[PDB]
């Protein structure tokens, strides 16, 4: 994936996470959490839904066409009927093959992106109070209980409250 | 009070997972996919929403002409005409120069309404029957055709007209007789060399009959060749003949519609399925299909591939 | 003395904005787009850069043969022949087996240059006219055709040759007469059963005439069938006939052009439009068009959709 | 957009910004500014133009084709003529439909990227003298007049000059 | 003791580089690419892996019928039949109504196996020859054809059958003679107006001969028209004639195969190339090709472009 | 490129770098280094290979087709034979053009991405011990010899060891 999150700096997925597509495993003083993020999961779902609907969109409708099977041998006109039918099937076959190839490549990059968006959104939300470990986890340099973790999750984290404490914890010799 | 905390971000994986084709990857595993190629069928044709006519043991041509065992199909109408493989002809032996085209153009018309017109056949005998085409107790002929023999011993030069005074097109189906022996030729038609001309103002076609033995088809060496002439509104149909003419009784109406024909042995069922294939009705929820290139209705595009997975989830990276 | 500063980054939005199709989105608003489908026409055909020839009331076929009112078109040349629906025929009643092919192959030739060759018709009367085909004061015939009747009361077996000793192809247009009555048949041709063979060294074709009534077309029940034979450089044209021969006066030249034909009633104007359609000329700035599948020139591809916006700006997110 | 900038961490656009596609709204001690960035705007316009030209690039040119309308009913040969015409129009209709879909999706991600490029370019230019608020704005932790803001805009911002002042302003208890 | 360090990240550039088309860029330089359009040929046709048959100076039709110099091709078999332009005919002058179709269906058959069937011709002379078709010392005819003249001075009405009691399709190739003069017509066939009917139970065709001059081809004005009839397993072949019949000696076998025919003058070589083109064999390592639209085997798609570079490296940005 | 690395914040490539596609030019106290990164180069090579193979993947095969050249003029049937062949060739020609257009656009973005992946991976590895100069170079604010540079290169860099020295070097007035 073009963003190197899924199968990138995040080494693996979480077979435990049933509640959604993207989320948070945490570790603090008061224990352990694990919740799925709705806003990023939804985004990834609507877009894939949206693109599934585009592909499933009712393609056209024919009725009386040419005959496509023959019991007898006729030569020229029949030759032309078969060649028309064959090149038609070939071009559709290439369209179908190329469609999924493109779509799938994109679906992959779409989801990789959505994972990166959730990361950079959280990174900015934390400001100076945390550091990127490299593996998709931060180290929050302050006291951050389940109620604190929650505030990050629901988007309502105030970095000023913790700044003095975290900033100070981050620079010690 | 002195400690930190860890917050990890991540996505989900699955135990199973699905291989999928990408642009840089032949096969690669994702969280989930859906099949884009429809590759199975119910096995039977739903009677909806299309108007289906099961030809049972009649071909559209046999039904058209009026083969006695096809008498049920008089004035019939269809969206799809289904021809069954067990179909047989049981009338006078025949053949159609461009059989294919007649079968096609009538298919698309999607109607067998026959309007009988008062043609006058001066000085020739009508309603020629035959043992090769039985009608109940006695013998008969095609219902939409008039077999003309001679009067006393005189078969005059037939000169008849029928102008199209309506606003629709007319389809006339008429024939030419080819007797086995020169002995037969004269007994029915007098002149040992017959001739049929059928014409509009725009075009014409003259057929000269050809005497000689064909192989035994229903105890007969003789043949009837079937021909067709369409007459536009305001045009006229002229029929000439000094012999061997199989007269039309009238015309068939023509419709510009969405109707067609299909060879299939699939049963017919009570259900609704927009897309029909000779293998049976198929669902059209998918863009592509692998069942049969021959289709009718709002169908998926026929494609060579039997499977084609569209990723509906992220890349799957497991523990 | 101490304070900070704020620097924001952003993009522009618009008050209006355009709905657009995407891969994940049926409709989604962007800053601006352009139409990729050309869906309107001027209604008239520009006289440039193509050489247009207005048939007015003449079909290409009538102009070819020399229907008197189509005499203006002698030796004419075109890139596009425009056929109007107000076109009539006003010569001897006729039909063409594969009219379509003739009309096509002549269209592609893009020229009506006719070369008069000294054919010799021994023992037969030439230049037969008719009231169904008036020329000025008296009556006439197709200009590119010779009507052969008999001499005194004898119509010999016509046996003539005309070798193609040039380096280009020759196009020969000839006919066969079908009389109404056996009375008419012998009065012109003696032999009650005529015949026409026209042949090269590679192929041949023999047409036997067919007597009988057709419907009144310009007061006549008789018809003329029209046929064509192309003669390669080096080959020879042979013409046999014991009667009913409508002789050629020479040949038409052939070109392998970019020329063609089009049915349309659009007026013709003074302007330059490369792409032509029967609805009139259309500009070719767009890749796709929805005006008409029938086109001439460097044109956009015909497509089923009337509109197809291509995003020329970012996603639009308003305040 | 794959980058989550436009319609992402930048909540909305600026209907005011007429002078260009991407730019800077600011707020300092000496008042208010607002200018558009040329380089990023140009980049986005050239590529969109570059791709417009590709699409408008004169496709092929036919002359004598087959007949496509028929006054008479002819059957088989005419069936073949019509079917050939229909399958051609369908395959072009798909190409046209899939083209804009692909092109449009790209055009959006392209502009999203160009936005993101500008952001990261500015982020690197500021080094330690600023912080990401999360909404596509920085807090410049030093004194930065209109002449200072300008230097960022035109790419000639010297972080050393301000580092000591900003660095010191950033860590106070 | 104060020290820092610098770590720069970068990518490679090349001195040369390659121009490439992109979605937003007409041309743009990358680090490397490969050709996707195959545009040159070896000039010769590899004898593998397909079974190639070099017609030398024989056409498939001449070889079929049995033109004496094409006697080497008896019972032959091909995947590809290569027709050379130096090919000539040196038997009785002939033409084939729908030559193109015959040439094709036999091409696809991929075999010239001929089964001699004991036909019985009562009261007519067989094995008619001609100087326009020399077989070694004396003269002769096509090997797969029997030329029927009259006995003493009588030519009875020929009535013969040959029922297909096998499980494969039969291909019968038979003819009809067109004499120059009525003087010739009667000298061979008695009845001044011959007639040939060949039929199965499904369909039929009568050919009436046409007397007259054609141009001198091998010192002759006469012609033979060639026709074909396929007979399904179970069906019967009937042949009627009161003159002018060019009898079949038997039938050809039919195979539904991958076999075909191709016009080309490329020499044939010892090598293996799956894909063949009239220009010679070409490799198929590329998905597209610009050599020729006419191909045989597993070939790249013919495409209008001579070149189509696919980037195999990053954008090139040099110092 | 969508990521703005190649031909973006890295002003030029390196004609010197023969050993690989991406890499490191360094400058420390003890001298000068230059190596190519295998993992990112491989990722970028496998993908381009992976897609080359998809494209070269054996397309179909025909045998007896229609005739495509004619010595005689015939009209209707021949008209139809030529038009079928011509429209077939055009749809393939468009597929071929559009294929490389898409492929090439992607290849460019893919390699731009791989460059960006290597960059952010290094950024994360260094944590607090370095700063982004803007041109794809870090200033490592501590002492970092060839053995130290190597540790970054092979992924085994321990930021704790150097943090105190670097962090301290980074903030001096
Ligand atoms: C299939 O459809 C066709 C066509 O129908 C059309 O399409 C369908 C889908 C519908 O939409 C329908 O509405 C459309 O019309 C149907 O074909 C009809 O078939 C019936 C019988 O099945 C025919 O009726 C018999 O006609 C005999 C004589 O026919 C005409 O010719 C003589 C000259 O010989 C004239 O003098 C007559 O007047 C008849 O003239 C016809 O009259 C029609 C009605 O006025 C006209 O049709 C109308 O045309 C207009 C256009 O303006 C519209 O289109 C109308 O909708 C349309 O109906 C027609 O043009 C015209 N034709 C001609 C050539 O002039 C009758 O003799 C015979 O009567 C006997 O039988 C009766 C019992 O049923 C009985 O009541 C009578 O007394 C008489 O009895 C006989 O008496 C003698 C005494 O000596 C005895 O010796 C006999 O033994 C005895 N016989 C019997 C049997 O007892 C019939 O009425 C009808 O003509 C025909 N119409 C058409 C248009 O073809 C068909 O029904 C459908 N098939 C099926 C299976 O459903
Ligand atoms: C449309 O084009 C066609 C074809 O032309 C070609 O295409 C065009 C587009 C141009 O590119 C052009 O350059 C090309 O050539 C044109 O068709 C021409 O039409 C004119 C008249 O409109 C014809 O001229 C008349 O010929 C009569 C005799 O016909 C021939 O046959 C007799 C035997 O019976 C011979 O004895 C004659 O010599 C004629 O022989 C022909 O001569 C041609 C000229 O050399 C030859 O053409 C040339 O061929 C070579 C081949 O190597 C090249 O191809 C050249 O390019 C080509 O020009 C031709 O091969 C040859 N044919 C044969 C079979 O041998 C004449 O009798 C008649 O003359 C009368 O009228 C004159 C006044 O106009 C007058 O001056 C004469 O004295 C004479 O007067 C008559 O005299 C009698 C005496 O008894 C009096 O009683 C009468 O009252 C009196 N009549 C009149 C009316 O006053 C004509 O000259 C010409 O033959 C014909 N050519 C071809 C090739 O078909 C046509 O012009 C174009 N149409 C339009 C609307 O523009
Ligand atoms: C191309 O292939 C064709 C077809 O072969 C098939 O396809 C190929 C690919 C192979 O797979 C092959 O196995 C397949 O079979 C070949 O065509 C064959 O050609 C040979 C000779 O080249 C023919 O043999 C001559 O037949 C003469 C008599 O003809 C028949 O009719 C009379 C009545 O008029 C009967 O009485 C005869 O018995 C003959 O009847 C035929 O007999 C065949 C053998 O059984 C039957 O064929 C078999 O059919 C079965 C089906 O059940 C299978 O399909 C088999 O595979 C198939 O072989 C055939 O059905 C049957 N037909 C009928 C109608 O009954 C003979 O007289 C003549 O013999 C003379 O020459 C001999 C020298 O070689 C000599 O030994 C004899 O004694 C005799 O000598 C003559 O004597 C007189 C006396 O007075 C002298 O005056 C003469 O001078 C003297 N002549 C000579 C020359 O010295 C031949 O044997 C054969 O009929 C024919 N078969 C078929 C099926 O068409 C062909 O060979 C291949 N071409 C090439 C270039 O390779
Ligand atoms: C829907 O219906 C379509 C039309 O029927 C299906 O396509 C058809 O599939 C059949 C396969 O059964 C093809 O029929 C032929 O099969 C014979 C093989 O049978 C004989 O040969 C073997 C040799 O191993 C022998 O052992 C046996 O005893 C048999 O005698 C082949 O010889 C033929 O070449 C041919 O393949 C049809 O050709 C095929 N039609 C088409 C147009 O492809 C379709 O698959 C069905 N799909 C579904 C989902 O139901
Ligand atoms: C450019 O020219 C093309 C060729 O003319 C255009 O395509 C054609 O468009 C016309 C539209 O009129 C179609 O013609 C027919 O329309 C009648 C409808 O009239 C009747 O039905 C109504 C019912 O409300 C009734 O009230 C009236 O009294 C009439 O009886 C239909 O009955 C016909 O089925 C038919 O649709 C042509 O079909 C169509 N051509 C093709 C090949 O489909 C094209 O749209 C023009 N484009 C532009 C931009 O000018
Ligand atoms: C011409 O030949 C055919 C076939 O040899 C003859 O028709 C056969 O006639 C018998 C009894 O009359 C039937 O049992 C056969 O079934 C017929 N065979 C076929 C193929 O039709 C016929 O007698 C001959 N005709 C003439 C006019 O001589
Ligand atoms: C054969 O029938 C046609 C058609 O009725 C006759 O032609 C008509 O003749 C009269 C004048 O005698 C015209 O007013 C009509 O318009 C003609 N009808 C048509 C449809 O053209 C013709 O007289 C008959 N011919 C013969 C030889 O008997
Ligand atoms: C009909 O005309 C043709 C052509 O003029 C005559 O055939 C020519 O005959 C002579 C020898 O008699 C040959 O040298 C020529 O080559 C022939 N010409 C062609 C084109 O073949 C033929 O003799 C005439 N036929 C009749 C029955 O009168
Ligand atoms: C977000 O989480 C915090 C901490 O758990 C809590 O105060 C509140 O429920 C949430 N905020 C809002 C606005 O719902
Ligand atoms: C950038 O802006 C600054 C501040 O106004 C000014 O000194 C200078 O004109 C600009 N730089 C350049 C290189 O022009
Ligand atoms: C192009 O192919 C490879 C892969 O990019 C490259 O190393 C080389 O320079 C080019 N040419 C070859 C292998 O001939
Ligand atoms: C990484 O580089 C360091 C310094 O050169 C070296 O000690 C070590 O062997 C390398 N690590 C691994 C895992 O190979």
């Amino acid at each position: 994936g073009l963003f190197g999150a899924i199968a990138g700096f995040i080494e693996n997925g979480w077979e435990g996470m049933i509640d959604g597509w993207y989320g948070f495993r945490h570790q603090n003083s008061e224990g352990t959490g694990q919740a799925a993020d709705l806003k990023s999961t939804q985004a990834a779902i609507d877009q894939i839904n949206g693109k599934l609907n585009r592909v499933i969109e009712k393609t056209n409708e024919k009725f009386h066409q040419i005959e496509k099977e023959f019991s007898e041998v006729e030569g020229r006109i029949q030759d032309l009927e078969k060649y028309v039918e064959d090149t038609k099937i070939d071009l559709w076959s290439y369209n179908a093959e190329l469609l999924v190839a493109l779509e799938n490549q994109h679906t992959i990059d779409l989801t990789d992106s959505e994972m990166n968006k959730l990361f950079e959104k959280t990174r900015r939300q934390l400001r100076e109070n945390a550091e990127d470990m490299g593996n998709g986890c931060f180290k929050i340099y302050h006291k951050c209980d389940n109620a604190c973790i929650e505030s990050i999750r629901n988007g309502t984290y105030d970095h000023d409250v913790y700044r003095d404490e975290a900033l100070n914890n981050r620079f010690q010799i | 009070d002195n400690s930190t905390a860890t917050l990890c971000l991540g996505h989900h994986a699955v135990p199973n997972g699905t291989l999928v084709k990408t642009i840089t990857d032949d096969q690669i595993e994702v969280t989930n996919a859906t099949e884009l190629v429809q590759s199975s069928s119910t096995g039977k044709i739903c009677n909806n929403p299309h108007r289906i006519l099961d030809g049972i043991d009649c071909t559209l041509i046999d039904a058209l002409l009026g083969d006695p065992h096809c008498d049920v199909f008089q004035n019939e109408t269809w969206d799809l005409f289904v021809e069954r493989s067990k179909a047989f002809s049981n009338c006078y032996p025949y053949d159609v120069p461009d059989y294919a085209s007649l079968r096609s153009l009538v298919a698309s018309s999607g109607t067998l309404e026959f309007i009988t017109e008062g043609f006058t056949w001066t000085g020739v005998t009508q309603n020629g029957g035959s043992n090769a085409c039985k009608r109940g107790p006695s013998s008969g002929f095609f219902s939409r055709l008039n077999w003309l023999t001679k009067s006393g011993s005189t078969y005059p030069v037939l000169n008849v007209t029928m102008p199209n005074n309506d606003n629709f097109d007319k389809l006339y189906i008429w024939g030419v007789h080819h007797p086995s022996t020169n002995q037969e030729q004269t007994s029915l038609y007098v002149q040992a060399s017959g001739r049929v001309t059928v014409s509009t103002r725009r075009s014409q076609q003259t057929i000269i009959p050809n005497i000689g033995s064909r192989p035994w088809v229903r105890g007969l060496s003789s043949r009837i060749s079937i021909y067709w002439t369409i007459v536009k509104p305001g045009d006229v149909l002229v029929i000439n003949s000094n012999g061997n003419l199989i007269a039309p009784r009238g015309y068939f109406k023509m419709r510009t519609g969405k109707s067609s024909i299909m060879r299939s042995d699939a049963p017919i069922d009570t259900c609704i399925s927009e897309c029909i294939t000779p293998n049976g009705s198929i669902p059209n929820d998918k863009p592509f299909q692998n069942v049969n290139k021959i289709t009718y209705g709002a169908c998926p595009k026929y494609v060579k591939q039997n499977t084609l997975k569209l990723a509906t989830g992220m890349r799957n990276v497991p523990e």
